[PDB]
RNA sequence: UUGGCGGUACUUUAUAUCCAUCUAGAGGAGCCUGUUCUAUAAUCGAUAAACCCCGCUCUACCUCACCAUCUCUUGCUAAUUCAGCCUAUAUACCGCCAUCUUCAGCAAACCCUAAAAAGGUAUUAAAGUAAGCAAAAGAAUCAAACAUAAAAACGUUAGGUCAAGGUGUAGCCAAUGAAAUGGGAAGAAAUGGGCUACAUUUUCUUAUAAAAGAACAUUACUAUACCCUUUAUGAAACUAAAGGACUAAGGAGGAUUUAGU
């Protein structure tokens, strides 16, 4: 049996999101890609460097917004710009988000030497695709 | 190509309903938490630079590299002193300069002047910074100036400017006398500080004082020094003290500005307006007409930052428009703001909200409701989040246009801007709606608005045990319920007059009785009598007699009604 | 904006030089992406943009490339059980013709700045110039 | 801290081979020809041997950058098969999908 | 009483609001794309959404959609009783009010025809609607036994004398049978600069592809890739494959073919030409002959192609040896 | 290395070892370590305006700062106290009443039945347990499957009462099934003057004989413990 | 006691159907369900379910939307960009006409990718293509030019192809290919005594 | 540069601007282990002399 | 009342399968490679089906975890009586899988029963019902089909993996940690898989698989061995390739077994 990236069946009480519900073989069929860069296109360079930068950017956002992330972040690279689009729960006060946005953007622009912008969409609570 | 989005907050604010600033406080607080996070990040980068040194950006980006502000030249040489001066460290540079003198090593006059510039400009105090000032007679700047073996025009000039900046007007003027005795020549910047000194000093006689400032100008031509914009701007700013006597002098300066070839900037007009349109002007009967001429002169021109008072102009011009109650002039002023990129000179946070608040208030007062509502959608929320008084002006305008059907909607807009629990606004909304009668459909709509404004009072009362329901809202909310098919709710609200011990008004009491007659419910009619007895209102007895004739009272009701009549 | 509109919007300064302009006979723009629909929207945006500036454009779809590789499914042993992965590259070629150097810079900037994420461009300019003055005349 | 002591030793091998790349190029050029006297070629054969062993670029091993796994690595991403599968199966690699055909 | 969310069901008030947002959505989508709202249609909406939200997901159900609520929302979720609680249909308590209301009408028709008292094939090449289609008309779930009973009742109606009203009724439940005619589509007949007639057709065998250009009048001169056919095809079996189309129709030595085959091997290239010639030769033969060609295999493309190798086994079907236990 | 660090959910999943070969066919307790952490608070004690301290204080725009070593030690000790107090809270619980014994379910109240279809509340009804059986059968799921059969009774103390049996794999589910089933089978029992039966009652139900007697006021309930309930 | 902030109603509600949409999405931005006044849905639907709504939709966020690029915006954008463009000479209306006056073709390639570095090694390569008919070559010269260039010359098209990538930069590789043409042309005309022994 | 990531994130965790669930998990296991008397011995004072 | 297995051996069933049918192999010789054994100062794990060209899409040094010998003791990090640990338990686990398996089941919430340890079907219908998970469908192999891939729930084997990584518990901290140098050998042995040959439907040569000219049993076919040269990579040839001769055995391989529709 395949155990990879599958949220296994419980007894109908586990709320999985749209991303979590779909197994790997639905990638490019029902669900898209969380990161979009040009480094895995044919005859393109720096795949190793883009992939490592993404791994860090995902761990950084989790720690900087602990318990405030409703779903996995979406990374969009255009030219040298990096764009982080995260669904965030409405737990923290509004002004705290303005601090964490200013901090996380400035810190990540001086670490990778690129313009980094943070786009936050606030949800009242995690969106449940199905109960499994 | 693109224009401002009327339904969006400023781009600085994050585009999310949870993160959009409701009020003006959250606007400033959100832009102070953002700056706080930016400063927190720069602290980490500038304190642990080894982690932010790998450069992977081609081309190389200088502004995304760690900054270093501490001197890295250890040897004590004139070169090392120059580094400290470049880094702007004041105390460290003084220590190394004195050490250089202790050894006696030669120091260039140009290098010694760069030290005085730093000390004179910062007034012997370390540059202001954040991390986890009068001129002092005994200071490093004056001491170093004396130790200097060879002096040049720049050295004296630097002292004169630093003194004036740090409020040392009397000493600076004395230093200037030495410069003349040495036969050196000053620069435009030094002449501007000297003029700023004479004005700030209080001279007993204005005629002497003005003749003195003119003497500085006469020495500017003897020394073949040509004035700049700041020179004239400084003179006009000084003239704002003498509003009455500075009018003819002020105009003469502007004519000389054009003849010389200096182009008046927005700051130059900002000073003439203050001098001709005093805020504390008792003589409002016949104001000056100069504001009309200036706007024609500046019509269609584009302006750039060329002084430190350019931002002030627009806020001042709008104020003069509101004082004169001329809405045509306000359009010319706003139209000038829209030409080119003049929008950048509206002002900062304190003055940006005054300009538009003054502007929008003038629109509602003197503009047609149809046009007034177009401006309302454009300016708010995209330009500015208004304070509650702005809405009281809007609701008053709606009342004057006989379009009270829109009052319910204005309430919903007001709630977004943090006026949900505003007592003054809630009293105005209900007051206008219930001031006069309306068709059934309009009354039903107002009744829904009255229910919403009641929920604010109820929820507020739940939080606060020591809560007071103001008397007037109680009357307005009850009347609206009766008039709009919510009479059942109005009977429950009749009891709240006793719970909060508010005296029911005579009009309200009789209104309840009229509705009772149409309903035909004697029980409800007697309920009004009960409340009248509680407050010992004289009309209560007359109302009880009115019920006797309006409805047939059962023998049980007669006994109950008689008891209340006795009470 | 309903009533509040800019009056005299500021426009960038474009100064004509005295240097002659480049002449591009052809300018091939090979965009690459994993998603066909993104290329369709970019193809529509680029063809519409070219037509609006007077540029002559043609479009064709070079054959797609799919690269497949095999990996071992288990962390340890179980050689025969594998997992295969693929990357798909899709192409849209915008063949422009008869462009001056000013028209090719403004157009390429406009469409390069709006290149969606995950899309890579490969511009191939073809300039045409006279013969070198030395070559024009044989000299011994 | 690097993943393990094996990744650290390799990192130093990569930094000392970069230092000695020009040197080992110039000296080794004197040996990879038939135009110079064999006496000189025999002597350059000893200068190259005298350089430190970690300067030799054939002692570098490509290891997973995140787990320091010696074998099973994919050179385009510098990740082991196991780590690459975790990222691919989750949609975290841009354009990588499962191969169905 | 479980964490699984309660059944999500839609009221008439809910769908009514979903149709107002859709109507306001169209006016915005029209304003975005610069089109006129009055004429904006379902076709333009789907095209606009594809431009503004490009998605390359292979399954089209997972792509962005701005459809009318009727399409997306299940239709069988409408209120079946009023405010007072009295159902609207007299068969509400059966649980299949629409299936039994239909079986009520068809049984009443049958009784009148039987009480009141020609060829029954008024319609030909038609089929009874499948259960999936019937369920759509009724808008309710049916079982397989329920479908069988309905058809038997409809058949009984046809057996009996049927007035024009009955024929229209049974027509509603008769769906035109697909008429897929496996008949070769003849190519046009072009004319050359010389004025000779010729037809062209493509052929594909394995990885080989051919483009033949048969001429109506010729002496049998076949040129493959600008070469003769005896030279290009030194193997006898490859030449026989080119002979099969003409020999079958006794048309040897009557046409001149010019072929261009690229790809594949010697045998796959001859087969690709054979199909290309047979399809081009269709324009110069009678329709009865074209059917004779189709029934001898000359006009069917061969779908047999090399199968992929599988990971963990030696070949497409060959397995690694089962190690001796 | 920073890249070999996993999330809390995966760390506890492995450590707890709940899903395992031993667990299913035959103690570690989970803890949340982000419970008391306030965003913006670190061991170094820095103060971040807009994150962990007021952005404006007495009208003054604050700047970055750090707490002194003494001040930080207090904050660390205070959090240690709060954590220790939270552990005490976990130990504490509100004792509910036992039934006929201390380790048995018979006689234990489980509250009123759940609301009905149209908001029919049953707050006036009380539920009591009478028997709880844990019976095991033989199904392929576990080889020997698990089953809980619960007999409950309900009544409003005003003449209306009923009983039902609920069966499930989990005890909590058997309680809900029995409790809501019994509300659909309410007998009405006639009481003489509201305190006793109208006459002596003697009966045999299968092999169980019951013999009830009408008694005067103040006599009390002298009956089998299940009959008293 | 603690107060949880209330989110405002989405600003789509305040958007008119005759708004200036280009102003709403000036530049490429992520999909914001509160700014896009469309009832768009995305997601494979569960059985007896509809596709998920725009609010809280990760799939719509993962899409590279073209809301910033709309037919109304593009036309307003290109209208401003017309002042930048210059007019192609009308006389060069055909490909053959271009070869007549401008026989030399220089190929240069640019590359656009996503990352911190703008560097691509392939951008230095340059390719010069000239037709020998355009060059003034005597019968002797043309034969010598064709032997020296070797396989660079194509008899079918009569085009000489010089590809230069040896130099680091593109301006150097371009200047080198032009140099190669001058030496090949001038050398071809020169006649050496050893040539008489062919 | 694994040293830059590990050091930088460790510094941020001590400034309160980053949260490491893994480290807090390990920090409490050491606290519990030390209470049980299984803590790390001091250098030079190991079981073997 | 159930669950089980007993001899369920009985009737239908499998479909490249149990036997039969068919084709090419394995089993013999030579080598290549894994394992066991012997054996070495000198890894570890896998090791019936479901190990044995397995982790390795890869070991001359490095890799390396092994052995011998010499050396270091706050010993990668911002801080830490700390760093580090391929140290024991896969019978504490996460993670990723094998297996039955493209098997068909897993079934929550309600409702009913003269009490229920359980059961709940009849279609010309008799208490069952309205929802999930898997299957189907859908999508991929760029028309269409078919086929192939992918998919395949819950359990079964405490199956495999603490040595991808992380981690519970226990163990080592002048040593079970870190580094340097040199070694990590072999077979009168067994066995698994692969490769080549044994030839005439062949060998060599030119073309090209068309055709032709030669060779054709003692070395004719026939050595990817040993040995001898040159060459490529490398600092290092102990590696690989290309020639040179030397050439031995092998003459189509017992019971038996593998794959293919
Ligand atoms: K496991
Ligand atoms: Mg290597
Ligand atoms: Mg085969
Ligand atoms: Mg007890
Ligand atoms: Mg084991
Ligand atoms: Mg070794
Ligand atoms: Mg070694
Ligand atoms: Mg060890
Ligand atoms: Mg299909
Ligand atoms: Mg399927
Ligand atoms: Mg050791
Ligand atoms: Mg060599």
């Amino acid at each position: 049996k395949n155990r990879a990236a599958r949220v296994r069946v419980a007894k109908g009480n586990k709320p999985v999101s749209y991303e979590e519900a779909h197994a790997p073989h639905y990638i490019a069929h029902r669900k898209g890609w969380l990161s979009l860069h040009t480094g895995n296109l044919d005859g393109e360079d720096h795949a190793a460097e883009r992939t490592l930068e993404d791994v860090f950017l995902r761990k950084f956002m989790m720690g900087t917004f602990p318990g405030c992330l409703a779903d996995q972040i979406v990374l969009k690279r255009r030219a040298n710009q990096v764009d982080i689009c995260a669904l965030v729960l409405r737990q923290l006060p509004a002004h705290k988000f303005y601090f964490l946005v200013g901090y996380s953007e400035t810190l990540l622009s001086h670490f990778y030497k690129c313009p980094v912008r943070l786009h936050l969409q606030t949800v009242p609570s995690k969106v449940v695709y199905k109960y499994i | 190509t693109v224009n401002r989005d009327p339904t969006a907050a400023p781009y600085v604010f994050h585009d999310d309903p949870y993160l959009i600033p409701t009020s003006a406080l959250e606007s400033r607080s959100f832009l102070l938490a953002k700056k706080s996070g930016e400063t927190a990040a720069k602290f980490i980068i500038n304190s642990y630079p080894k982690y932010f040194q790998k450069d992977i950006a081609e081309p190389h980006i200088p502004c995304l590299m760690p900054e270093y502000f501490e001197p890295q030249i250890e040897d004590v040489s004139e070169a090392a002193l120059e580094e400290r001066i470049r880094l702007r460290k004041v105390r460290a540079s003084v220590d190394m300069f004195d050490q250089l003198l202790q050894a006696g090593t030669t120091v260039s006059l140009e290098t010694t002047n760069s030290l005085l510039d730093l000390l004179c400009y910062y007034g012997d105090q370390e540059p202001p910074a954040d991390y986890p000032g009068p001129w002092k007679a005994q200071n490093n700047a004056e001491r170093i100036f004396a130790l200097m073996p060879e002096k040049n025009a720049r050295s004296y000039c630097t002292m004169i400017r630093g003194m004036v900046k740090h409020r040392a007007y009397a000493q600076a003027l004395n230093v200037y006398t030495e410069l003349l005795n040495n036969r050196l020549s000053a620069d435009v910047y030094t002449f501007n500080a000297l003029i700023e000194a004479k004005t700030f000093i209080l001279n007993e006689k204005f005629e002497e004082k003005w003749n003195d400032i003119l003497d500085l100008l006469k020495h500017m031509v003897a020394q073949k020094v040509k004035p700049n914009l700041q020179t004239f701007n400084t003179i006009l700013k000084g003239l704002r003290k003498c509003y009455s006597l500075g009018r003819i002098p002020a105009l003469q300066i502007l004519r000389e500005m054009k003849h010389i070839g200096i182009e008046p900037s927005l700051a130059t007009y900002h000073h003439i307006i203050h001098l001709f349109y005093p805020r504390d002007l008792s003589a409002i009967k016949m104001p000056s007409l100069i504001i009309y001429d200036i706007m024609n002169e500046l019509e269609g021109r584009t302006f750039s930052p060329q002084d430190l008072d350019d931002g002030r102009f627009f806020q001042l011009a709008m104020s003069v428009c509101s004082s004169l109650r001329d809405l045509e002039l306000a359009y010319q002023v706003h139209r000038l703001l829209n030409t080119g990129d003049n929008r950048k000179l509206v002002g900062h946070d304190p003055l940006r909200k005054v300009y538009y608040s003054k502007f929008f208030s003038l629109i509602c007062s003197l503009e047609q409701i149809d046009v007034t509502l177009k401006w309302y959608k454009d300016l708010i929320p995209s330009v500015f989040l208004p304070h509650y008084q702005i809405f009281i002006g809007l609701l008053q305008a709606l009342d004057v246009a006989n379009r009270l059907e829109l009052v319910p909607q204005i309430w919903k807009d007001s709630k977004e801007y943090s006026h949900t629990f505003r007592d003054a606004l809630r009293e105005e909304v209900l007051m206008l709606m219930a001031r006069d009668k309306h068709p059934p459909e309009l009354q039903v709509a107002f009744a829904d608005c009255a229910a919403d404004i009641k929920s604010t009072y109820e929820d507020q009362s739940a939080r606060q045990p020591a809560f007071d329901w103001p008397a007037n809202p109680l009357q307005y909310i009850a009347v609206l319920f009766l008039r709009g098919g919510r009479s059942q709710e109005a009977w429950k609200m009749l009891e709240l007059f006793k719970k909060h011990k508010k005296i029911p008004r005579n009009e309200l009491l009789e209104e309840f009785m009229d509705t009772a007659k149409a309903s035909g419910s004697t029980a409800l009619a007697i309920e009004v009598v009960k409340l009248a007895s509680a407050f010992s209102l004289p009309i209560g007895e007359s109302l009880a007699q009115r019920v006797v004739m309006d409805f047939t009272v059962d023998p049980e009701q007669k006994e109950a009604l008689g008891n209340l009549t006795e009470l | 904006l309903h009533v509040d509109v800019p009056k005299d919007v500021t426009r960038p300064t474009i100064t004509t030089s005295d240097e002659p302009d480049t002449l591009y006979k052809r300018l091939s723009i090979l965009v690459k992406a994993h998603d066909r629909a993104v290329l369709d929207s970019y193809e529509y945006f680029a063809v519409l943009a070219a037509k609006e500036l007077g540029i002559s454009i043609k479009v064709h779809e070079p054959p797609r490339k799919i690269e497949r590789f095999t990996l071992l499914k288990s962390v340890h042993i179980f050689k025969k059980h594998r997992v295969q992965y693929e990357m798909r590259t899709l192409y849209r070629c915008l063949e422009l013709k008869h462009l001056t150097g000013s028209t090719a810079s403004v157009y390429l900037e406009y469409i390069q700045r709006n290149l969606p994420e995950g899309v890579a461009m490969e511009v191939t300019k073809t300039q045409i110039q006279q013969l070198p003055e030395h070559i024009k005349e044989p000299m011994w | 801290y690097y993943v393990d002591w094996r990744m650290l030793r390799d990192l130093k091998r990569r930094k000392m081979a970069y230092e000695y790349a020009d040197e080992r190029l110039r000296i080794n050029s004197l040996r990879k020809n038939t135009i110079l006297p064999k006496d000189l070629q025999e002597m350059a054969g000893d200068e190259i041997a005298a350089l430190p062993r970690d300067s030799c670029p054939v002692r570098i091993r490509n290891r997973c950058v995140m787990t320091s796994r010696p074998r099973g690595v994919k050179r385009r991403w510098r990740l082991s098969r196991i780590v690459f599968r975790h990222l691919a199966d989750h949609g975290l690699l841009s354009g990588v999908q499962r191969a169905i055909w | 009483n479980v964490q699984a969310s309660r059944q999500e069901s839609y009221t008439e008030d809910f769908i009514k609001k979903q149709i107002e947002e859709f109507n306001i959505g169209k006016r915005h989508l029209a304003n975005m794309m610069g089109e006129d709202p009055e004429t904006f249609a379902e076709e333009d909406i789907d095209r606009a959404i594809a431009y503004l939200f490009p998605s390359g997901l292979f399954e089209k159900r997972a792509r962005p959609m701005m459809k009318h609520p009727e399409h997306i929302f299940p239709k069988q979720r409408a209120t079946q009783w009023g405010e007072d609680g009295r159902p609207f249909h007299f068969l509400f308590y059966t649980g299949k009010q629409s299936y039994y209301s239909l079986m009520h009408d068809v049984y009443g028709k049958v009784m009148q025809l039987e009480k009141h008292r020609a060829e029954s094939r008024d319609l030909i090449g038609s089929r009874w609607l499948i259960k999936e289609e019937l369920e759509e008309m009724l808008v309710e779930k049916l079982s397989d036994e329920d479908y069988a009973q309905f058809i038997r009742l409809l058949e009984k109606l046809l057996t009996l004398p049927c007035g024009p009203a009955e024929e229209e009724f049974v027509q509603r439940f008769r769906r035109s049978v697909t008429i897929q005619s496996k008949k070769q589509l003849i190519e046009p007949v072009q004319y050359d600069e010389q004025g000779m007639a010729f037809s062209t057709s493509e052929g594909r065998r394995k990885s080989a592809t051919a483009q033949a250009v048969v001429y109506e009048h010729g002496s049998g001169k076949i040129h493959v890739n600008g070469v003769d056919y005896l030279i290009y095809f030194p193997i006898t079996q490859d030449r026989e494959q080119l002979m099969f189309p003409f020999h079958f129709l006794d048309r040897l030595e009557r046409h001149d073919v010019t072929c261009t085959v690229s790809g594949g091997g010697r045998s796959a290239q001859a087969g690709a030409i054979r199909l290309a010639m047979a399809r081009a030769l269709c324009s110069f033969v009678t329709e009865d002959e074209v059917e004779w060609m189709r029934q001898a295999g000359l006009l069917t493309p061969d779908p047999r192609i090399r199968e992929r190798k599988k990971p963990g086994q030696e070949g497409a079907r060959r397995k690694f040896t089962w190690k001796k236990r | 290395s920073f890249f070999t660090k996993l999330t809390a959910e995966e760390l506890w999943k492995g450590a707890l070892a709940e899903t395992g070969a031993g667990a299913r066919k035959g103690k570690k307790k989970r803890k949340d370590l982000n419970r008391g952490q306030i965003i913006g608070e670190g061991r170094s004690g820095f103060l971040w305006p807009g994150l962990n301290v007021p952005l404006i204080k007495s009208g003054v725009v604050q700047n970055i700062g750090q707490r002194s070593k003494e001040e930080q030690q207090k904050v660390e000790a205070t959090m240690v106290e709060q954590r220790e107090e939270w552990d005490r809270k976990r130990k504490i619980k509100v004792k509910r009443e036992r039934g006929w014994s201390g380790n048995t379910w018979g006689g234990v109240s489980i509250g009123p039945p759940d609301p009905g279809p149209n908001g029919e509340t049953y707050e006036d009804f009380d539920t009591r347990i009478l028997e709880v059986r844990n019976v095991f059968n033989m199904t392929a799921k576990e080889g020997r499957k698990k089953s809980v059969r619960v007999l409950v009774a309900v009544g409003n103390g005003n003449g209306a009462a009923g009983f039902a049996i609920g069966k499930a794999a989990d005890r909590g589910d058997a309680f809900r099934k029995a409790k809501n089933r019994a509300i659909h089978y309410l007998h009405y029992i006639e009481r003489y003057e509201g305190h006793t039966i109208f006459h002596d009652i003697s009966l045999r139900f299968k092999r169980t004989q019951i013999r009830m007697k009408k008694q005067p006021r103040g006599y009390g309930l002298r009956c089998h413990r299940a009959i008293i309930t | 006691r603690p107060m949880r902030r209330k989110a405002l109603p989405p600003r789509t509600e305040k958007m008119d159907t005759d708004q200036d949409w280009p102003s709403v999405y000036p530049t490429a931005a992520p999909f914001k369900p509160s700014a896009v006044p469309l009832p768009v849905r995305m997601g494979y639907p569960v059985k007896k379910g509809v596709p998920m709504a725009k609010e809280g939709n990760l799939e719509l966020l993962k899409i590279p939307n073209f809301l910033h690029l709309t037919p109304v915006a593009i036309k307003r954008h290109c209208a401003a960009l017309k002042d930048f463009c210059t007019e192609w000479p009308a006389a060069l209306d055909s490909d053959e006409k271009c070869e007549e006056h401008f026989p030399v073709e220089i190929d240069t390639a640019d590359y656009v990718s996503s990352g911190p570095s703008i560097r691509n090694p392939k951008a230095r390569a340059v390719t010069l293509r000239v037709k020998l008919s355009s060059l003034n070559l005597d019968n002797h010269a043309k034969k010598k030019l064709i032997k020296l260039v070797g396989e660079r010359y194509c008899k079918a098209t009569d085009v000489l192809t010089i590809t230069t990538d040896r130099c680091p930069l593109k301006r150097q590789n371009y200047d080198y290919a032009v140099y190669l043409l001058t030496v090949l042309y001038h050398e071809s005309w020169k006649t050496e005594d050893w040539e008489n022994s062919k | 540069n694994h040293n830059t990531y590990f050091a930088l994130m460790g510094n941020l965790r001590f400034l309160g601007l980053y949260r490491d669930e893994h480290q807090d998990f390990k920090d409490e296991q050491r606290r519990l282990k030390k209470l049980r008397g299984k803590g790390k011995p001091r250098k030079g004072e190991g079981k073997r002399a």
